[PDB]
């Protein structure tokens, strides 16, 4: 039990009956442990499975950040035959405000091929281990088909530096994330943290 | 009858025959002020005192209702005494407060000014000057009023024996000035009315921008193009780069040039007091008649710079000579002696080098090798406005073409690609080119920019070989030729507009 | 003198705009870039403020006054949980930053229970650090009325809670509880306008007190000097670099390696350190400048 004081973001949410969050934007948590990012301040990310589990962290005892990506929506540029609806990216800044975390954890979606890419172009610049939350039932392997670095099942030829550390299914988007999942979450960290 | 100009008053009823002695380039904006308001005005949202144990300042801050009884009722606590300084704190009267008293009390703070009727009587209403955080003790609908932290050691030290005597307010006083703008010169004068007729320009700072305002201010007049309640500028050179910062602060009367962005190479004179800037490169001050500057909105004004710019282009080799030697400046020549011959080169060509070197070396040049040329600046306006920038037309009296490629009939200047933006097809031939015609290619092709002429004539190509859709025409060579087959690759030409 | 509000506007020609604060001598004090708007908070004179008005509605830009784009507030939380945090104490936080401010959620070790509840020196203190103080407790009026001693801070205060009338010693919102929704209803709306209110008497107070004797030098134009000395503000990763105060600033770099070169920045004539209090913060190990006033 010890006090924990949030930066919070420099600027407002998103009208006066949307989201409190911004795209774009950080909010450290001082003592940097774990960082929790968002893909976007929609309702589908913020608040509903994002907010939840930073709020265990945060009883957990754990000081957390939570970083919203200016465009978090998408698929990479490098995917095949490129991207298609949007293109998802990551700021130089944006991996900074990561890689001074000990570790990270990121919600990500339903669509497997979507987020194998994802997690490839995210951990190209991100050099600590990450959580990946999905909805999806993703096997701790077809990320290393492509190339990432994972705690299980390794690539011959990596194309990242950071380190797919845990992946847990079963969270969807835009609802309230059970206790069991926020638990599981919980224990992931703490023994892959300390 | 007697008034007072400038520093030495003169008589003369009409504006003409005041400022007849004054120098001044008819056209410019002419400034009278009339003299001063000093308008006082007290509002006091803090109330000063003078009491026996010295001066605290009060200033209120809830509305409530006791405030509006402060407003005329302070003067009724005039000359009143400390009533007592117990645990209830300090106050002071008594007199008459007749505000609702309500047995409801509401929370105060550390050294709060208070309206408070001690007693629930109307006419014994303390001026009680709170020191402690005191809770419920009090009465009266709302006695907060204002707070005290200004002179706080003075409301602590007030006795019994003590009064505040006179309660002073702030005594806050305000100023207008009173001024007209006018270009008329025969109007009345009646008496005592000051006018100024021109400023005076000091210049140092970094050589390039010192001769870019020079060349602004080569007239003594400066446009006033955009004007704020901060600064006036001209952008009559707007688009001219300059590479030199020069960051202190742009203090009253400073003149400074933008060297970065949309406005680079706007002159401004900042009429305020305002922070240092990286964008602004100030190249000197302007000493005296700010008011010209300060209360001009647009049109001219008569500027004086101080270091006369001495840069003698356009001259011959004898005004030379002689203005380098009213200046006392080692003088040395370079090229054709004559002393009609035309200066085209001078080492070093900024005022303010010339003036730390004190010596100059001129560069003058044959009668014959001079080009002529004509700039057609209504027929195509921003290729003319990029033929100057690109040969150096915009500052000084001679321009400088540099030879780019050659090949028999066809000669090609080199192009400036920083100048070379907005070259929409301007003035595209119609019929086929006749000889001795300058031409810039415009953004169509791919060699956007380069300046070219030819000594024949062709139905096809333009004078830098590209079909007639992709070249505008900017001027013509009129009088001097037969120089542009006798140049080498890589030498310089240099031009004179005869317009 | 310098005023300070927000433009919302495009990025389309923003940089013109830009142009023309920094030539008539204004600061931009803060920008974000959505995808294609961009909001500034900018503190420019007050002689301009119609000129950039003018301006403003060239660009079809929006001027929205902010009256407390000044000032960091410390909006202080029993705890961190769900119970606070992801809902009401975001609330108070984003309402606070709809009108410029600079919020911090402080989330007390101890601050729940009725009778274990306890606030430590050390949060005392980073509470004190900020300009205003915003209380969110929850929604019994026995269990806030046995935990007074919470509030002992003399820092301007606004305690906010479930009851509509609280009988404790200091200002209090009512209607603003513990709950678990998104603050829309119009009667919670109503009480974040009336707690918004109330810290803009407060600070609109505290801002009269400082005029009294104002400081040598105004805060944001010392943030302005430090960002063109200081060449290592452009590379702090915090939300705020550099968070204006009321009357001081939060520089947010390390106070051990820092301190030397900021306190030996001169400003005008003066030497930095001969006048304001440089000091270490309890903020993450930062820099915590409080400037003197012209009495010394």
């Amino acid at each position: 039990r010890k006090e924990q004081i949030v930066d919070c973001r420099a600027v407002m949410g998103l009208g006066e009956g949307g989201g409190l969050a911004q795209r774009g934007t950080f909010a450290e948590g001082l003592r940097n442990d774990v960082v929790v990012v968002a893909m976007s301040p929609g309702r589908r990310h913020i608040t509903k499975p994002v907010c939840e589990i930073t709020y265990g962290i945060r009883e957990a005892g754990i000081q957390t950040s939570v970083l919203v990506l200016d465009a978090g929506g998408g698929i990479p540029s490098d995917a095949p035959q490129g991207s298609l609806g949007s293109t998802f990216g990551l700021k130089p800044e944006e991996a900074k405000q990561v890689n001074r975390h000990k570790l990270c954890v990121i919600h990500f979606g339903n669509v497997k091929s979507h987020i194998i890419y994802k997690a490839r172009l995210f951990l190209k610049y991100v050099d600590i281990p990450t959580i990946i939350v999905c909805q999806t039932p993703v096997d701790m392997e077809d990320f290393a088909a492509i190339g990432i670095k994972t705690k299980n099942v390794m690539p011959l030829e990596s194309k990242t530096e950071g380190k797919i550390v845990e992946i847990i299914t079963g969270v969807i988007r835009g609802e309230s994330a059970p206790q069991k999942k926020i638990d599981e979450i919980i224990e992931s960290i703490k023994k892959h943290l300390g | 009858m007697n008034v007072l100009v400038n520093n030495n008053p003169k008589s003369g009823k009409t504006l003409e025959d005041v400022i007849k002695d004054e120098y001044y380039i008819p056209g410019s904006n002419i400034v009278i002020i009339k003299g001063t308001a000093t308008v006082i005005k007290e509002e006091t949202k803090k109330y000063l005192i003078k009491t026996t144990k010295g001066s605290f300042v009060v200033g209120i801050t809830e509305e409530n209702e006791t405030v509006d009884f402060w407003n005329k009722n302070y003067k009724s606590f005039e000359d009143k005494s400390l009533i007592w300084k117990s645990i209830s704190d300090v106050s002071f009267g008594s007199i008459e407060i007749p505000l609702p008293v309500s047995s409801v009390k509401q929370n105060f703070k550390k050294w709060d000014v208070v309206l408070s009727v001690s007693g629930l009587d109307t006419s014994e209403g303390n001026l009680i000057f709170v020191q402690r955080d005191v809770l419920e003790l009090y009465g009266l609908e709302n006695p907060k009023i204002g707070i005290l932290i200004g002179g706080k050691r003075v409301l602590k030290t007030l006795t019994a024996d003590d009064r505040i005597i006179s309660i002073e307010q702030m005594r806050e006083s305000k100023e207008n000035i009173d001024y007209e703008i006018t270009t008329n010169l025969n109007k009345e004068i009646q008496d005592t009315w000051k006018i100024y007729t021109y400023c005076k320009a000091e210049f140092d700072g970094p050589p390039q921008s010192t001769e870019h305002a020079l060349a602004i201010l080569e007239n003594g007049t400066l446009e006033i193009s955009e004007n704020t309640n901060t600064y006036v500028a001209d952008c009559r050179l707007q688009t001219l780069f300059i590479d030199e910062e020069n960051p202190e602060d742009r203090d009253r009367g400073t003149i400074t040039v933008r060297n970065i962005g949309n406005g680079v190479g706007k002159v401004y004179i900042y009429q305020e007091s305002r922070a240092s800037s990286l964008s602004h490169t100030v190249v000197g001050k302007v000493t005296d008649g700010i008011e010209i500057v300060d209360f001009s909105n647009s049109g001219h004004i008569t500027v004086k710079t101080n270091p006369e710019r001495l840069s003698v282009i356009g001259k011959t080799q004898k005004d030379a000579k002689i203005l380098f030697e009213k200046h006392g400046i080692t003088l040395k020549m370079e090229g054709n002696i004559d002393e009609d011959a035309i200066i085209v080169e001078q080492v070093p060509e900024y005022t303010m080098d010339i003036l730390k070197s004190k010596e100059v070396t001129t560069k003058g040049i044959e009668p014959e090798k001079l080009l002529y040329v004509e700039i057609y600046d209504k027929d195509a306006p921003t290729t003319s406005w990029y033929f100057r920038k690109v040969t150096g037309l915009t500052t000084k009296r001679i321009g400088t073409l540099k030879i780019y490629f050659k090949h028999d009939d066809i000669s090609m200047f080199e192009r400036d690609w920083d100048y070379s933006k907005g070259l929409l097809p301007e003035n595209t031939p119609e019929k086929s080119i006749d000889s001795g015609i300058i031409a810039v290619t415009n953004m169509v092709k791919k060699y956007k920019g380069y300046i070219g002429v030819r000594t024949s004539s062709n139905d096809k190509y333009g004078p830098t070989g590209e079909t007639f859709e992709g070249t505008n025409i900017v001027g013509k060579v009129v009088k001097n030729s037969e120089i542009l087959k006798s140049v080498k690759q890589g030498e310089n030409i240099y031009i004179l507009e005869v317009n | 003198m310098y005023q300070i509000i927000r433009y919302e506007g495009g990025v389309y020609k923003n940089n013109i705009l830009k142009e023309w604060i920094e030539d008539v001598g204004g600061f931009i004090i803060q920008e974000h870039v959505m995808q294609l708007d961009v909001y500034m908070t900018i503190a420019i004179p007050q002689n301009e403020i119609e000129n950039f008005k003018e301006e403003a509605k060239k660009y079809k830009g929006k001027i929205v006054e902010t009256p407390l784009a000044g000032i960091e507030i410390a909006i202080v939380s029993p705890s961190l949980s769900r119970h606070h945090l992801p809902h009401i104490a975001c609330d108070v936080s984003e309402y606070v930053r709809k009108f410029g401010a600079k919020p911090n959620m402080i989330g007390l070790a101890h601050g729940a229970g009725k009778n274990i509840s306890e606030i430590r020196e050390k949060e005392k203190r980073l509470i004190q650090e900020h300009d205003i103080a915003i209380y969110v407790m929850g929604n019994f009026e026995s269990c806030i009325l046995d935990k007074t001693h919470l509030f002992k801070v003399d820092i301007p205060l606004v305690v906010t809670g479930g009851p509509e009338t609280l009988d404790i010693p200091y200002t209090y919102v009512g209607n603003l509880g513990r709950r678990a929704q998104r603050l829309r209803k119009g009667e919670e709306i109503r009480a974040l306008r009336q707690m918004i209110d109330e810290v803009t008497k407060k600070i609109n107070d505290k801002r009269m007190e400082l005029s009294y004797d104002p400081p040598i030098i105004p805060p944001v134009v010392l943030k302005d000097e430090i960002e063109k000395r200081i060449d290592e503000v452009r590379g702090i990763l915090a939300p705020m670099p550099i968070v204006t105060q009321l009357d001081g600033l939060r520089i947010k770099m390390d106070y051990d390696r820092n301190h030397e070169e900021i306190e030996n920045v001169k400003i005008g004539k003066y030497l930095l350190k001969d006048i304001a209090y440089v000091t270490r913060s309890e903020m993450k190990n930062y820099i915590l400048i409080k400037l003197k006033s012209t009495s010394e």
